[PDB]
């Protein structure tokens, strides 16, 4: 039943990704055909940048990959162009889907083939996490800012925010699933731990997105400077920190950039094993920035059209923040197993080991 | 720098008895110094609301202005057919420094029930031929919605580029439209062909209506 | 309390032009006056304002291109160098709170073409309600007024807005629907008036045998 | 009877460099023919003459008067203004309070942001470079 579960979950995940991309393109087309071209240009640029980063990540991973992945129907030469054409992610998805389908169809495939399928699933999970924090979060913030600024919310925008929510949920659940699966003996009920992890992560992530959206709608010309400054500071922090995630040392600039970007929205373990120090510092920084943005919105209150109910969304945001903090404390202090320390996915092992210090 | 007014949406529709809203966004703080105007086609505009909320003299209570700062909104209720017109906002906050720029305009279209168009055709008069030009007129009368397609067929041939359409605004009494299509041809071509038809397609027509005539007959 | 503009006409690009707005029922020393223009089928552009004390303020885009002045009873708006982009209807408006009292407006056309009288042709009634009308074709510049039976027939009168033609002259038709039994007994005459060419034409529209 | 005048906005909050427009209105009959604006000061009220410091403007019509103050200053402009209308049957007054917001409060999310960035960089740079 494990093979069936893995294949169905992978199909659901790829379907969700496809849906997110489709709704994003639909919203861009709607904006372009209905009016202002700046919104369409912004979403197109954001999507392109996220896609370029993902393609570079996948290409670098395949290049660094040692002897393996021999079931590559497209020639290595063709593979590079395929990834270059923003088709590397889709290639990984279809590769995992085909591998899982073949494994399931076979009466009992060899453990080597099973391990290969697991390797593909772990790699796609990592890419899903990077893709969600690099595209869904910025897209969600942009959509919310556009809605709060224009004042006219549409069905396509509502569908886009709901799809973004579903994508973030699946991405976080799958990432925690992989992290807990890379640890030996699986002694705890991983489904519950993954559910609570995703719950607190999304509960504290949403308020940050809402705050950034409010700031963007109140001062669209300062978002660039604000994001660049915070992103540069986070990048410098990562530079001061240790990073040995992928074999290529020079190519790690992409990893540090992605880590800084994901840190700009939530918490993502970087390295070492000392916790409660950097997590607390990060939480204080995030809280201060969110409070500052909220204060700016309050100061320039009468500056947006009467669209989405803010006197109703804000209390929900504060409640979600409190609930997320409580659940995060519960999951970290008590419900957090560590367990200490054939192709084996060393990237996932690296992350899991740096995620479970004890 | 002159204050620029951003009036949205460009068009807005509602059924008889409904309610519409229009938003005007000022480039800077204008406090409560925004006036609303209603301009009907041809006639001069008419002041509806001043100081962003005070109703003008002799104006029905259906019009209600709200807002302040940089965001204002006009709302109409129990929409009658006599409300079909273009509405404009205008800032007058310290005109000596920011001017009094007007809004882009908001065409308010009432949505009545569907009405089939009465089709009539008019051949060119002998005097116009004496002059040396022939104009055939196809008149679509008292219909709704506004979208309708008129097609000119001369000896079963589909014409294009030698005709001109004109559409009137919504009637104040029954919210209906009227449209004229004026096919223009020289004397020679007019005498060349024989049968002239006007294929009219509209939502209120379950089948394309074709009014036609024969030259001479 | 009312106002009435005058001075609209056709002029060649560059020739100056002065429009006059005559108030009635109030003094110009106790109220300000605005000048607002509107291009054909466009929105309203605010041109300028003259206060009661005499201070004059002009819109940013119109600085220098216009000049406002006033006497004890009329307000004058002079255009120093009209361009093709200066053809529009001009309204004068009393400024109290916004602009309450407005004028009928005068049309100013700036083009190189010359004036041309209108040609009127009858749209004979077809053969329980018949339609018939008058085709006002090949005239310039705007506007032309059409009335039925000296203004005694208004119900069912549809005057279509004019449209630019290939030749560059305007054309429009004025149609009207009437009871079919009245075609034999009631005389329908259309009265077209084109002030820019001083052309008055009363054309009867008789039915066809 | 006696006239009754009231302000359109009893309290306003503008910023320096711009131009405030205070306006009083009245609907009594006979209408208010003449209007006069005074600025309240300690123990005395000073008349506001048109053309003063090339920045004041008064535009008065029957029953309505606008006071335009150009180039809002942080020292002399804020305060209380009194509009007084004198119809043939008497006179009335209204009080409007004007505050001038400065660039200190206007550029609040710029200084705030750069301060937070500075604090963050110092915190991490001592927490890692030397403390860690
Ligand atoms: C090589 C360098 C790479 C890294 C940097 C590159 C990109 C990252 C940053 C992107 C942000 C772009 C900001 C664009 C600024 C210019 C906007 C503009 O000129 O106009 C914006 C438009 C204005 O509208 P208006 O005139 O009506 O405003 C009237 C306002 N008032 C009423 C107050 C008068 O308003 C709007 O568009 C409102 C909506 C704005 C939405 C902003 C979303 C920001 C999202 C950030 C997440 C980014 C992640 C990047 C990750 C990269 C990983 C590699």
């Amino acid at each position: 039943g494990a093979l069936l579960r893995d294949l169905v979950l992978g199909v659901l995940g790829t379907a969700a990704f496809l849906l997110d991309l489709g709704t994003d393109l639909w919203a861009a087309v709607q904006y372009a055909l209905g009016g202002r071209y700046l919104w369409a240009a912004l979403v197109l640029a954001l999507l392109g940048l996220a896609s370029v980063a993902l393609q570079l990540f996948s290409w670098l991973w395949l290049r660094a990959d040692p002897a393996g992945l021999h079931g590559s129907q497209p020639p290595r030469r063709c593979l590079a162009l395929l990834h270059l054409l923003q088709l590397g992610y889709l290639y990984r998805c279809v590769q995992e889907l085909r591998q899982g389908l073949l494994v399931w169809q076979q009466e009992e495939p060899s453990e080597f083939d099973l391990a290969y399928a697991d390797f593909l699933a772990l790699d796609i999970s990592m890419l899903r996490l990077f893709e969600t924090f690099l595209e869904t979060a910025p897209q969600l913030t942009l959509v919310l800012a556009i809605m709060l600024q224009s004042g006219r919310a549409e069905y396509y925008q509502w569908v886009g925010i709901c799809t973004s929510f579903l994508g973030i949920s699946w991405a976080l659940l799958d990432y925690h699933r992989a992290l807990r699966t890379c640890l030996p003996s699986k002694p705890l009920l991983g489904l519950g731990s993954s559910v609570i992890y995703f719950l607190w992560n999304l509960l504290l992530l949403w308020p940050r997105v809402l705050a950034v959206a409010l700031f963007s709608a109140l001062f669209p010309s300062y978002v660039a400077l604000h994001f660049l400054g915070l992103w540069l500071v986070l990048l410098l922090w990562v530079w001061l920190q240790g990073t040995d995630f992928m074999p290529d040392p020079s190519s790690e600039w992409l990893y540090r950039v992605t880590v800084a970007t994901i840190l700009y929205f939530s918490w993502f373990n970087v390295a070492e094993g000392r916790t409660r120090g950097r997590a607390i510092i990060h939480f204080a920084f995030l809280l201060s920035d969110s409070i500052l943005l909220v204060a700016t919105w309050v100061t320039h209150s009468s500056w947006l059209p009467s669209g989405i109910p803010l006197q109703l969304w804000l209390p929900v945001g504060c409640g979600c923040f409190f609930l997320g903090l409580a659940l995060r404390l519960v999951y970290y202090h008590w419900l957090h197993p560590s367990c200490c320390w054939l192709p084996q996915n060393r990237r996932m092992t690296h992350l899991a080991q740096k995620f479970f210090p004890k | 720098a002159d204050v620029v007014m951003t009036q949205t949406p460009s068009s807005v529709s509602a059924a008889v008895g409904g309610t519409v809203t229009i938003n005007c966004q000022a480039s800077q703080s204008i406090s409560a110094y925004l006036a609303w105007y209603q301009q009907k086609p041809g006639q001069p505009p008419k002041l509806l609301i001043y100081d962003a909320s005070d109703l003008a003299s002799g104006v029905s209570s259906r019009f209600k202005g709200s807002g302040s700062g940089t965001q204002f909104t006009l709302t109409i209720s129990a929409l009658e057919c006599a409300d079909a017109a273009t509405y404009y906002c205008q800032s007058y906050y310290a005109i000596i420094t920011y001017g009094a720029a007007f809004g882009g305009g908001t065409e308010v279209v009432v949505k009545r029930t569907v009405a089939a168009p009465s089709v009539f055709i008019f051949p060119p008069s002998d005097e116009q031929l004496k002059s040396g030009t022939a104009s055939v007129v196809c008149l679509l009368n008292n219909f709704y919605p506004r979208e309708a397609k008129v097609q000119w067929k001369v000896d079963n041939a589909l014409q294009s580029g030698n005709s001109q359409e004109s559409v009137t605004e919504q009637d104040s009494k029954d919210c209906t439209y009227s449209l004229s299509s004026t096919l223009t041809l020289s004397k020679a071509d007019y005498e060349k062909h024989k049968v002239y038809a006007c294929e009219v397609t509209h939502q209120g027509l379950s089948s394309p209506v074709t009014k036609s005539f024969n030259r001479g007959e | 309390q009312s106002v009435e503009e005058s001075g609209g006409r056709l002029v060649t690009p560059g020739t100056p032009l002065t429009l006059t707005c005559t108030v009635s029922g109030f003094s110009l020393s106790d109220y300000a006056m605005n000048w607002v223009r509107q291009a054909p089928g466009k929105g309203l552009e605010w041109i300028g304002i003259i206060y009661a004390s005499g201070s004059r303020y002009y819109a940013s885009w119109a600085k220098g291109r216009f000049t406002i002045s006033k006497t004890s009873t009329t307000v004058d708006l002079k255009i120093t160098s009209p361009t093709t982009e200066d053809t529009a209807t001009y309204f004068c408006a009393r400024y109290y709170a916004g602009s309450d009292i407005w004028g009928p407006g005068t049309l100013v056309t700036v083009s190189s073409a010359s004036t041309k009288g209108p040609s009127v042709f009858p749209l004979a009634p077809s053969s329980g309600t018949a339609a018939l009308g008058c085709l006002v074709k090949d005239y310039f510049p705007e506007p032309v007024t059409v009335s039925w039976n000296s203004g005694a027939l208004t119900s069912g009168v549809h005057t279509f807005p004019a449209v630019l033609q290939s030749s560059g002259l305007y054309s429009l038709s004025s149609v009207v629907t009437v009871p079919s039994s009245s075609l034999g007994t009631q005389t329908y005459i259309c009265n077209v008036n084109h002030k820019p060419s001083n052309t008055k034409v009363d054309k009867k529209v008789e039915p066809k045998s | 009877g006696p006239p009754r005048v009231k302000a359109v906005k009893s309290s306003e909050h503008i910023n320096e460099g711009e131009t405030a427009m205070l306006v009083c209105k009245s609907e009594s009959v006979p209408p208010v023919t003449d209007w006069a604006w005074y600025k309240i000061t300690d123990s005395e009220d000073k008349a506001l003459m048109q053309g003063s410091e090339s920045r004041f403007f008064v535009s008065s019509s029957q029953g309505r008067s606008e006071l335009h103050i150009e180039n809002l200053n942080m020292e002399a402009d804020p305060g209380q203004y009194r509009c007084q209308g004198t119809s043939s049957k008497g006179s009335d007054q209204a009080i409007i309070t004007l505050r001038v917001r400065s660039h200190l409060a206007a550029l609040w999310p710029f200084l705030g942001i750069v301060a937070e960035v500075l604090v963050l960089v110092t915190i991490i740079f001592i927490y890692e470079k030397r403390r860690k």
